[PDB]
């Protein structure tokens, strides 16, 4: 038989790395309220330069999400520790595409939560962190295979220029699978 | 078991590796990193160099002393419990009061 | 809670790493460089080599010091802050006033 | 239908190097106000040293383009921050 | 804002990198070479060596001096102006009158 699947809102694949961590319902899926959100390009394998980032979030109290090609076992390590003892929520989950395409989404990610995209090829560091660059949602539930965002509280008309400018990427390239990409 | 370590020497016991404190709640994995914190239990007679007898060092048995962890600095086991032997020269500073 | 350098060593804690001022406005990126200012916090009796007493150290508590961060500087947390601990021989020269 | 396009004023290949950088239009493509150019017959690898160039702008506020063989990594680095934190216009 | 070196440390500004001065009006190209004269800013009080208090160095402000561009020799930023610092062991020679 015929089926229809219609997905709402921000939503794709690649779910948490560790399943240590959980929340109010079950599932295995992750949800958070009025979360926060981080993005960056490359991998990570120190937890302590991340002070002046997690340590404002401990004096905010408000759960944080991370986004990143990867996050290797010492971090998951000291973040499932620091979720269970239940100081600060917080959920890590690889990077989308390869390449190009996953710093393509990443920047879109960053425009509709309201931050701004954190990017190793640019100045900005790792270490170079603002309570500026890093994004703001109402909610984001995060399951073991898909991740999603409900709504951010980032602005209409940052979101069209966005829309504005991938489908001018739409415009041209040959075969179809790209332009659908795109799409 | 009491040691007696040779001029110019210091033993002291290790602290926590890696002492729980960053952040004030969070724990922060292995980095192939470890504690430099210590305190003193055992003192050598002094620095022996320049002949003129032997000048006591400045480091009294019971002092809290951050180190280097640098070349000189051994590990032994007393009493089924680990202490280190080290130098003057790799000791840091004391924690007062 | 304060430390007690052992002769010859001071403890110094950084500033801003490496202060964005280049052009007044314009955000410098990251040459693989640091900064090299601190300002001295702790400072030890001094120097006891060559025998005779121990000669006191040129720097004093609560100088604004220009050094260079050779290899006998170490880091180390204190009340969960960084510093840096270094001897008068890596430190450069001081800017007054 | 047949439609003409025409040029005016100049215009060559080699389009920008950071499409990070954009301006009040899309496309990625940054359009300058008043603007003052740049050209060089080396390439460039230091950032400090465009001091006496960046100083005068950063007293103008008005945006800049370069032109020479090529410009690295950090220095597409330094700009990219530079344009979007909007202290300096630079292509 | 004025620098103090701390002892046996000297503080000169270089001049032109490759000082424009071949054939007497040929403009000499960089040949992966730099200036080896420059002016003292800054002068220490003296080498602390030796014990026997503090000799002063033969260097005083004002001196035009001739270096050796060696590791030791450090470069930093003083009223946004580009300074060295090195020791006396590394100047070569003062140019008189």
């Amino acid at each position: 038989q015929d089926e229809l699947d219609v997905v709402e809102g921000m939503q794709f694949d690649r779910g948490y790395l560790s399943p240590y961590f959980i929340n109010k319902p079950e599932t295995g899926a992750v949800e958070l309220e009025s979360p926060f959100i981080l993005l960056a390009d490359k991998k990570i394998s120190n937890i302590r330069e991340m002070l002046p980032v997690l340590e404002a979030v401990a004096k905010a109290g408000k759960p944080l999400l991370i986004i990143a090609e990867d996050v290797e076992g010492e971090a998951l390590a000291t973040l499932v520790v620091n979720t269970m003892r239940g100081i600060v929520k917080v959920a890590a989950v690889k990077a989308p595409g390869f390449g190009d395409r996953r710093k393509a989404m990443l920047q879109d990610i960053a425009t509709l939560t309201g931050g701004t995209v954190i990017s190793e090829e640019i100045g900005m560091e790792l270490e170079k962190a603002t309570l500026e660059d890093l994004g703001q949602a109402k909610r984001v539930v995060i399951n073991k295979d898909t991740t999603t965002i409900i709504d951010g509280v980032g602005e209409e008309a940052a979101i069209q220029g966005r829309v504005a400018q991938i489908r001018q990427q739409i415009e041209e390239a040959t075969s179809d699978y790209d332009r659908e990409k795109l799409q | 078991m009491n040691i007696r370590p040779l001029h110019d020497r210091v033993i002291v016991k290790r602290k926590e590796v890696e002492t729980k404190s960053a952040g004030g709640i969070v724990l922060t994995g292995s980095a192939a990193a470890k504690s430099t914190r210590g305190e003193v239990l055992a003192v050598g007679n002094g620095r022996i160099l320049e002949n003129g007898e032997v000048k006591p060092l400045d480091v009294k048995v019971g002092d809290i002393v951050i180190f280097n962890d640098g070349y000189g600095v051994k590990s032994e086991k007393i009493d089924n419990e680990e202490v280190l032997i080290m130098s003057e020269s790799d000791i840091l500073a004391i924690v007062e009061a």
